[PDB]
């Protein structure tokens, strides 16, 4: 499974409704019940990355409600409640069923 | 949970290199230990993983020849080998853990080559 | 529909695990279709049994049953000690519609994620 | 947790019928708790009874969902028939948190799989 991501880098300035778009090469409804299989990772340039959103619509403890994701069959969005002081750096999109695969950049 | 990665090396030539991940805070009873390679810049690829419930010997394509995985349950640590290295040893290799088919939650700090 | 490899996602306390379970036959005696997880040992694997009967009224039964492995001292083969069960039964009648049955199913499904049953089951503190 | 007004959304095939229900007393004889909605009738309301036990812990959840009908030559309505639902959990004393949560979430999610929704909606075996 190959994964495609939004253009390399946005022009994020401040306080805007920037949404990163990831489009898949194949439907990610592997699960019998209607749950996708994507995750979002943020990677500061210095240290190891961190997990942000998994199942394409559910947050994980330790992340503010500012982040949100909208799921579909093969095209997905990462909408952020405007940008703040430290939410920069590379954002990664991953499918993580059976054979994992990453892709793309900012 | 917390895992730790040990030491950066800067050896030349593709003979053999030992990279070891000091796992702690869990057991290999159910969790899976992955070996994502960050390469350089973007496009960080997944190498393989060791799952006692899935076989523990699953390798990503175009990597079978130059990757081997072994894990011992006595010391609860994992360590892998690189058979040959010319430029694919560009930068850091990462060590990460998670559930069987779940996402990658907690990652240790990386060591570059 | 016919049996298929069913992969349940969004399972667990933290909501990150997932389990793949596949069919393991149907008992001809009483039509109790069985599904199991490939745990490499037949006696240490999670099981699900689903069966719908025929009439005066219908009956749908679902029995989930899973053990917990325990390493007995002095032996290498693990033995089953703790055994969690789960029973579900629905008893619609002949003249019932289908939207009502779907209402029952979805209502019971959503009730099991409400902040009531979480405290009812995870901590077993009775509703008061 | 004390009883609170439980609200549920996206219920039914359409995924639009919302349902709000509130507690309606606690029976002291057998220690069950009740929940229902206000349908302006003593009877024709969906009701849910939940109760745990104390020793082999036993947790029971029962659902009654009756229907209405316009009886011939009757001012009042009468209940025609009702759908039941019963759920039983039977953990043991040394059960852990994670195992019980696993059982609960598995039963919840499996209830929305295509297999089981096809089993209930069309009432056919596998």
């Amino acid at each position: 499974i190959v994964m495609s991501q939004s253009p390399s880098s946005l022009a994020v300035s401040i306080g805007e409704k920037v949404t990163l778009t990831c489009k898949s090469s194949q439907s990610l409804l592997f699960s019998s019940n209607q749950k996708n299989y994507l995750a979002w990772y943020q990677q500061n340039p210095g240290q190891s990355p961190k997990l942000l959103i998994y199942w394409a619509s559910t947050r994980e403890s330790g992340v503010p409600d500012r982040f949100t994701g909208s799921g579909s069959g093969t095209d997905f969005t990462l909408t952020i409640s405007s940008v703040k002081a430290e939410d920069l750096a590379i954002y990664y999109c991953q499918q993580y069923f059976r054979y994992p695969a990453f892709g793309g950049g900012t | 949970v917390q895992l730790q990665q040990s030491g950066p090396e800067l050896v030349k030539s593709g003979t053999s290199v030992k990279l070891s991940c000091k796992a702690s805070g869990y057991s290999f009873t159910d969790h899976s230990l992955h070996w994502v390679k960050q390469s350089h810049g973007e496009s960080l690829e997944w190498i393989g993983y060791f799952s006692p419930n899935n076989g523990g010997t699953i390798y990503n394509q175009k990597f079978m020849g130059k990757a081997t995985l072994t894990v011992d349950r006595s010391s609860s640590t994992a360590y892998m080998d690189l058979h040959n290295l010319t430029s694919a040893d560009s930068a850091v290799y990462f060590c990460s853990t998670g559930w069987d088919y779940g996402p990658f939650d907690s990652w240790g700090q990386g060591t570059t080559l | 529909a016919k049996l298929e490899t069913v992969t349940l996602g969004f399972i667990g306390k933290d909501g990150k695990q997932t389990l793949v379970l596949n069919p393991r036959g149907v008992n001809p005696t009483n039509g109790v279709a069985s599904l199991s997880q490939a745990g490499a040992v037949p006696a240490l694997e999670k099981r699900v049994t689903v069966s719908v009967s025929q009439p005066k009224n219908y009956k749908v039964q679902v029995k989930i049953q899973n053990p917990t492995a325990c390493t007995a001292n002095g032996s290498c083969d693990p033995s089953v000690t703790r055994q969690a069960y789960a029973d579900v039964t629905f008893s619609f009648t002949q003249y019932s519609t289908d939207e009502e049955r779907a209402f029952v199913r979805t209502e019971l499904a959503a009730l099991l994620a409400s902040p009531l049953l979480i405290d009812a089951i995870d901590q077993l503190n009775p509703a008061y």
